[PDB]
């Protein structure tokens, strides 16, 4: 019964070790197996089915999902998920923010979070373009959920959609080499530093941020 | 007794959710 | 190497949640993976090359590689094996060496103290004459190890342990008969009785008296009223 | 810099060797 949730939590707190970075977070081939051993503990843990999931969770899958450290696997449902993650992160930053430099990380982070989501957005786009047929139902279905801030971009890639591959393909060539992943790899990368950042200083999480602090007090 | 997934004693939530994901992604750079 | 520290520190603490037990701790399906996966860690972790393992770890083994149960039989669940056994009687050694420790610095305190000891003893003999049946009934004989492994557990039991000594240059089918009979009167049940009460005995002492929590607190309200 | 087997990062002390021990038990009880 609440053995298994006192294991279970556990469990959970050495994760909280193995995940929270001063950077970002990587499988280290030394740690596959314990990180998977403990995931899918979780993950098949009766007591944690209806659990809030802490927000370092989130972020180490969003550093993972994201190589923040062709390794992006760009498939609809796992990006899809992605992005709730990386939305579940900027609902409790906002909430923890909410209670100078203060107001300036702010407006960073919501500047990095719609720049970031809108690379993801794009670029899963840029993905169902390339294939061959293209799945018209669940391209629609994605911009429709998650691109709609963006929505004369996506108005564009809907339109590029009725073209055949060999367009398709100089379309999107010509635009992720405009604007390549480099830059919503950094943006992202910034928003999740920026994140760790406020939550730390701030709303009193802990993502050992405390040589960050000391260096941004020293003036460079 | 409500939700009808512990009923069933199958997995379920944020966690089984972030496994199967976090899977997808392992298999993918395996081969890669 | 202050991260890593730390990471190990949290295994540990997980294994810890996953060993102690108010009963004696078993393998279970679910939880094979992830208490394999902690062992390995914490077996290449360098910060934990040199550490002291805490006693929990110690119990649990002894638990797990005796197959130690109170209440209940299983067919064969010890491997009876010389480097195996010789380590499991250290850790066995570890456990009561912290016992006696902790044990120096209510009323029932002499008599629990008493009874550990006397199990230790019979505990640890019994080990050594199934480990002694095990060498006797290979064929050949492992002379080497089997007069090693006698000097390093038989030095208190010096007087039974110069018959097998003799006993093992007699041929197989004698050998066979000694061993035969010996489990006849003495059988494992016996054994795994006198190891599954040092091990709870041990707890309850630890528990109460030296601070440690081993989940016995229904044996702790049973013994105020 | 006192354990040589420190300084060359091969795996030792008492959490290892209770890790090939654990692992030769479960070994056994798989097998039988
Ligand atoms: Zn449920
Ligand atoms: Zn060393």
């Amino acid at each position: 019964g609440s053995n298994e949730k006192i294991r279970s939590q556990s469990v959970l707190n050495t994760l909280e070790t193995f995940f929270i970075k001063e950077n970002h977070y990587d499988m280290q081939r030394e740690e596959s197996s314990i990180v998977n051993a403990c995931l899918r503990y979780l993950g098949y843990s009766k007591s944690m089915c209806h659990e809030k999931m802490p927000i370092f969770m989130d972020i180490a899958f969003i550093e993972y999902c994201f190589n923040l450290s062709q390794q992006i696997l760009w498939e609809y449902s796992l990006i899809s998920n992605a992005l709730e993650r990386l939305e579940n992160i900027e609902l409790e930053r906002q909430n923890c923010m909410r209670e100078l430099n203060k107001e300036t990380l702010n407006n960073e982070a919501l500047k990095l979070y719609s720049c970031a989501k809108a690379g993801i957005c794009r670029w899963m786009a840029f993905h169902f373009l390339e294939q061959e047929p293209i799945d018209h139902i669940n391209f629609t279905k994605f911009l429709q959920d998650w691109g709609s801030h963006n929505e004369k971009e996506m108005e564009a890639l809907q339109r590029l959609s009725k073209h055949k591959i060999r367009k398709r393909l100089i379309y999107v060539s010509q635009h992720k080499k405009k604007m390549p992943w480099s830059k919503f790899n950094s943006v992202l990368s910034r928003y999740i530093q920026c994140t760790k950042l406020q939550l730390e200083v701030f709303c009193d999480y802990d993502f050992k941020q405390r040589e960050i602090v000391k260096m941004l007090t020293s003036n460079i | 007794e409500a939700c009808e997934m512990c009923r069933l004693g199958l997995p379920h939530g944020s966690f089984f959710e972030l496994l199967r994901d976090w899977k997808k992604i392992e298999e993918f750079r395996n081969k890669s």
